[PDB]
């Protein structure tokens, strides 16, 4: 015998609602960064 | 959604209130009526 689990990838027209993380890193201050808060993305 | 307390019968209160978010839903339906639940 041998189980096998499988995941199915389905990608419908609506909103995703589960995910991939994204890394928050370290808040540095009193100095000239490429931010990017939530999406928001600026310098 | 907002909520203000009121002491007045059968009319509409006169003032100004605005209405926060409260969340935020993306189901992806369509919808064309509704109904309460009372």
């Amino acid at each position: 015998p041998y189980r096998v689990v499988v995941l199915s990838f389905e990608l419908l027209h609506a909103p995703a609602t589960v995910c991939g993380p994204k890394k928050s890193t370290n808040l540095v201050k009193n100095k000239c960064v490429n931010f990017n808060f939530n999406g928001l993305t600026g310098t | 959604s907002k909520h203000t307390p009121i002491n007045l019968v059968r009319d509409l209160p006169q003032g100004f209130s605005a209405l926060e978010p409260l969340v935020d839903l993306p189901i992806g339906i369509n919808i064309t009526r509704f109904q309460t639940l009372l």
